[PDB]
DNA sequence: TGGGAACAACACGATGACCTAAGAGGTGACAGCCGC
DNA sequence: GCGGCTGTCACCTGCTCATCGTGTTGTTCCCA
């Protein structure tokens, strides 16, 4: 049960850290994924480095994570959440920079003749 | 993980390409180019 | 350029790659960052050979350093062999 | 220069949980992997 | 150990643009 897992790993517990993180991983990614694939933008290119981070966020609550009643599972997606809204701020601020080489190559010529 | 906790001490291992560095590091030529040619030497079919 | 996105890629994976191995973080969060930095480089170096590519504003694929070189667009096949030059002009034809 | 207000930074982590559609190439050359 | 076949690597070809999850801090502005 996962339960056991977090009691241990906010102990302290290397081995039930390295459990519990085997499965957040997947969560993450999962979560992820089925947020970022149908945002605009090349999101999709970034679901498993958000993933990572959110296993990076849990790596660093346990050590403090105050059992409240609430799943694990609430916390990482809670987390994930966060971090897919954080990815969001971050594209739609000022989205001009266009990873286009058709443009700047070819149409852009050079300022010095 | 049973292999290392039971007899660990005797070999070394990796994932990646740190142990592929560790091999192209420790691994000689010389002796390698020798069996190769030794095997061209004497062959048969698609092994040669 | 595409490039800007490749390097971009590579150095978030390594920074996050240094940032779990400070934190000591367990064996599968940084064997999947590592294995992330090496699919980021390898995408830099070439992004279609393995598995599937980094697209970039669009669905169309990335630019990779070698893809710069080879194809029929490449450095070689468009810009040392065959090139726009100075003092040139064209036409239609009549006959005189 | 006072308050009134806009962006860039941050720190956390809202009792609930899985993609998305697009997608008809063709022809060589070859070295593996699987079968005898 | 040596075949099929089975993929995998080469070549040939070409102007629009959709948001979060809250809450806070400090600078940098806008007005007066």
């Amino acid at each position: 049960t996962v339960g056991g897992l977090v009691h241990r790993a906010v102990d302290g517990d290397e081995q039930a850290t390295h459990d519990l993180l085997a499965h957040v991983h997947p969560l993450a990614l999962r979560y992820c994924r089925t947020r970022l694939s149908r945002l605009p933008g090349d999101a999709r290119h970034f679901v498993e480095d958000l993933a990572q981070e959110v296993c990076v966020a849990v790596l660093l609550a346990l050590p403090r994570y105050k059992d409240t009643g609430r799943p694990f599972e609430a916390f990482v997606f809670a987390i994930a959440a966060h971090k897919v809204a954080d990815l969001q701020r971050a594209a739609m601020r000022h989205p001009g920079s266009t990873a286009v080489p058709s443009d700047e190559m070819p149409e852009r010529p050079d300022d010095s003749l | 993980r049973e292999l290392r906790d039971r007899f660990g001490t005797y070999f070394d291992g990796s994932m990646g390409a740190a142990a592929l560095q560790k091999r192209l590091e420790s691994f000689d030529l010389d002796e390698e180019a020798e069996r190769l040619r030794e095997i061209i030497r004497t062959g048969k079919g698609q092994k040669k | 350029s595409d490039l800007n996105d490749l390097y971009r890629r590579v150095i978030n994976r390594n920074n996050r790659l240094k940032r779990l191995l400070d934190l000591g973080a367990p064996e599968i969060i940084v064997n999947n960052e590592k294995r992330m930095l090496q699919e980021a480089v390898d995408a830099l170096f070439d992004n279609g050979r393995r598995g599937r590519p980094v697209t970039g504003p669009g669905n169309r694929p990335l630019k990779s350093l070698s893809d710069m070189l080879k194809g029929k667009q490449g450095r070689f096949r468009q810009n040392l062999l065959g090139k726009r030059v100075d003092y040139s002009a064209r036409s239609v034809i009549v006959v005189g």
